[PDB]
């Protein structure tokens, strides 16, 4: 889950197309490799909102803590009894 | 007391080991067994777990926990599930073959430990888990237990105390990991021989879920004569929490192999000497001696002569007491052969549910298997060593320390064999 | 030796396999032992009893097992892999099984591996063209101050000599049935050079038993 540490800004995907010579991956996005890595949502906010770059934001998702039992697999009348192991 | 061994015949709690008497309810009924049972079911579970408290018994099993603080675990009051005991009687350990001993010649004293025991954790019924190949002694066990149920002794009504017990049989289907506690509550559950992890202790969750107590047939077979005899009876051998008596598996290279009853203490050399008829080609023939079947580490002739066969005299001779199976190795033994195919049986022997033991007891067969031969270097010795040290306490139940225990016993005793048969390949071979 | 499975004519889910009514009866028996909404405990048992109706286990043994309790399939496949004894493949009539662990193989059980291969014509791990025997190489089988040993079937033949199992395997040829004990003079596990212990009578009910019970 280290990736998951901090947040980052990227761009909106622009045209990349087929080069004729050599099938190669043509850009004229200059944007298109640039993600700035940032600590907090506000620090990155504040830097799309000083450089007049019109931004979305998604909240972080942190997966919701689990309820784990080893004993649970071995229950005498739960349904969550491991059918083996 | 200060010496130890020769115990005699009236203090016997297996009489009738040999076969001689008759095994059944009869002839078990003439011998002292089933005798006040009543009164001992009567008395309550708090009475028979003082006396199993006071008389210092140990697992039998092997590791020697404390039996009455294990059947205490149970005295609780039920929470909607049943409680169960549960007889292991597996035994697959090289070395030791008592309890096929006790469930074929004395099984009705199996039958009113099963009632006593289950007595005092409270339990509904009994789940002897006999081994499969013991199955002349498991249709033995039935025949005794279906004498238990048509005298009124077992299941309704048990010895007229108004306390309800069944017992069952159930056979094994041919692994040696199923003797494991877990491991044989998942195979009574109709699964995989593969043990569970430790908490939850089968006290909490056992068999079926239920709060269950697996014990061994030997520490439950004597605590009818416990409740009979005293606490301070069974606390009068052996030293101090090493009481009681204790069957002994003397094979291998002895005179006489056999399988007899012996005070807890007795000296290892007095017990061969005496029980067994001597290591064949006299004491001086002796090489090794692995005192409690194959979990432990052998010791060699230099500490054989004054070791005391009780828990902490062989954790003092950095080896285990473990089943109390002697396995006695003379001087024309290819050692290390011997623990090759001991490593051998130990991965034969592995449910292979975790990491360590299911890939470094092959790798330390492979070593062990070069090491036989010589085809290796000498700094693969430590090497080994560590990859023991890397199953030891790093797995889900101990066979896989009973796996590195073999090959630390070896390297520690005899490094120099190990170190001339590897030169001496070195010198033949390049 | 594998553990996948492939479908061969004579092994396969269109063999036939059906437990006899005194099966069923035994399975009903079986399944009575254990609480309700366990009946996967009776999968190591009524397996066993569809080894020994047939002598082995087909993929019809398995999936009637998984049938009558059940189960799903690979829960059985599972057990029936696990465990050493159920046959996957059709063993002899006679199913030899020799301990060669450390205190049998102290003992010389060798010399009895190599005294049933010259004898049968056979190895380890192979099975007599007359489909009588097959030998295979077991673990302790729990007998070790009766070392060694072999085990045909149910049957526990101790203390062996080369003669003896040469013995014991003409009158398995014979159609006779061998004697299940130690081959020596002794005759479960005593010391032979007579009773070290236990000679004295036993003492009989009431000995030794403590005040107030
Ligand atoms: N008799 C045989 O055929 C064999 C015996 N053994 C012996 O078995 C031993 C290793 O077996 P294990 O049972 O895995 O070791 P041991 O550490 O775990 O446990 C022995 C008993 O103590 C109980 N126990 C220990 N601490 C407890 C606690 N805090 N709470 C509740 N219960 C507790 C366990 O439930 C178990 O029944 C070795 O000494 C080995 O020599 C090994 C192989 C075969
Ligand atoms: C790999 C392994 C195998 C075991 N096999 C047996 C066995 O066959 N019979 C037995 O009584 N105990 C066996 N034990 C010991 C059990 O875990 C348990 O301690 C014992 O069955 C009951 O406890 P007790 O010593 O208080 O009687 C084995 C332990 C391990 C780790
Ligand atoms: S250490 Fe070996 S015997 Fe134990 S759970 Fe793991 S594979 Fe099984
Ligand atoms: S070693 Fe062969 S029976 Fe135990």
């Amino acid at each position: 889950v280290n990736n998951t540490k901090k947040w980052k800004m990227e761009f909106d995907t622009r045209e990349r197309w087929e080069n004729p010579l050599m099938g190669w991956a043509s850009t004229a996005d200059p944007l298109s490799n640039l993600v700035l890595t940032f600590s907090t949502k506000e620090d990155a906010i504040a830097f799309a909102e000083k450089n007049g770059w019109s931004y979305d934001v998604e909240e972080r998702k942190v997966p919701k803590p689990k309820s784990k039992s080893y004993g649970a697999n071995f229950s005498w009348n739960k349904r969550t009894r491991v059918s083996t192991k | 007391k200060t010496s130890f061994g020769s115990l005699k015949d009236e203090d016997r709690i297996f009489t009738n080991l040999y076969g001689r008497h008759d095994w059944r309810l009869k002839g078990a009924q003439s011998r002292g067994d089933w005798y006040k049972t009543k009164e001992i079911l009567l008395k309550g579970p708090d009475w028979i777990l003082g006396e199993v408290k006071t008389s210092g018994l140990r697992g039998r099993g092997g590791a020697g926990f404390p039996t009455g603080l294990k059947w205490s675990f149970m005295n609780k009051p039920s929470d909607g599930r049943p409680k169960y005991l549960v007889v292991n009687a597996d035994e697959g350990e090289p070395g030791t073959c008592k309890d096929r001993e006790i469930i074929r010649h004395d099984p009705h004293k199996l039958v009113e430990g099963c009632l006593v025991g289950g007595r005092a954790m409270g339990a509904r019924a009994a789940y002897i888990y006999i081994r499969g190949e013991f199955y002349n002694e498991a249709s033995n066990l039935q025949v005794a237990i279906r004498e238990a149920y048509e005298a009124g002794l077992i299941g309704k009504n048990a010895c007229g105390s108004g306390y309800d017990f069944d017992v069952f049989v159930v056979r094994g289907a041919g692994a040696y990991i199923c003797g494991e506690e877990t491991a044989l509550i998942e195979s009574i559950e109709g699964k995989q021989g593969k043990p569970r992890l430790k908490p939850p202790f089968p006290a909490d969750v056992g068999v079926f879920g239920c709060p269950t107590t697996v014990a061994n047939v030997e520490t439950v077979a004597v605590s009818p004569t416990i409740c009979r005899r005293g606490g301070a009876w069974f606390a009068s051998f052996g030293r101090e929490r090493n009481s009681g008596t204790k069957l002994f598996n003397i094979s291998g290279h002895v005179n006489n192999p056999c399988t007899v009853e012996e005070e807890m203490s007795v000296p290892l050399k007095e017990l061969i000497e005496k029980h067994a008829g001597g290591v064949t080609g006299g004491w001086d023939n002796l090489l090794a001696v692995i005192p409690g079947g194959s979990s432990t580490p052998l010791i060699p002739k230099s500490v054989c002569e004054t070791v005391l066969m009780d828990f902490d005299a062989l954790i003092q001779a950095q080896t285990g007491l473990g089943t109390a199976a002697v396995i006695v190795m003379d001087r024309s033994t290819d050692i290390v052969k011997a623990i090759a195919r001991l490593i051998e049986f130990y991965k034969h022997e592995s449910c292979g549910q975790c990491t360590p033991c299911r890939e470094g007891v092959d790798w330390m067969n492979k070593v062990m298997a070069r090491f036989v031969r010589g085809d290796a270097r000498p700094a693969e010795i430590d090497s080994l060593w560590e990859i023991s040290k890397q199953i030891e306490g790093h797995t889900i139940c101990a066979l896989g320390d009973g796996a590195a225990w073999p090959v630390q016993g070896l390297i520690r005793h005899f490094r120099p064999e190990l170190e001339e048969r590897m030169q001496r390949f070195a010198q033949q071979h390049q | 030796a594998l553990f996948v499975h492939r479908d061969t004519p004579k092994n396969n889910p269109e063999t036939p396999f059906d437990f006899t009514p005194e099966n069923y009866k035994r399975i009903e028996a079986i399944v009575k032992n254990y609480p309700e909404g366990h009946k996967a405990a009776a999968v190591l048992p009524v397996l066993d009893l569809a080894q020994r109706q047939n002598g082995w286990l087909p993929i019809s043994a398995m999936n009637k097992v998984a049938e009558i309790l059940q189960v799903p399939p690979m829960r059985v496949y599972e057990v029936a892999t696990f465990y050493t004894m159920y046959n996957r493949k059709p063993v002899g009539k006679y199913h030899i099984q020799v301990c060669t662990t450390t205190p049998c193989m102290l003992r010389n059980s060798d010399s009895i591996l190599e005294a049933i291969q010259k004898k049968l014509g056979i190895k380890v791990g192979e099975t007599t063209p007359d489909k009588l025997f097959t030998l295979i190489e077991v673990e302790c089988l729990g007998a070790c101050v009766n070392a060694p040993m072999v085990q045909i079937n149910d049957n526990y033949y101790e203390d062996l000599t080369p003669k003896d199992i040469e013995e014991i395997i003409d009158e398995l040829k014979a159609g006779k049935i061998p004697k299940p004990g130690p081959r020596s003079g002794r005759f479960s596990c005593e010391p032979a050079g007579g009773l070290t212990s236990l000679t004295e009578p036993p003492k009989g009910p009431g000995f030794g038993v403590q005040a107030g019970l």
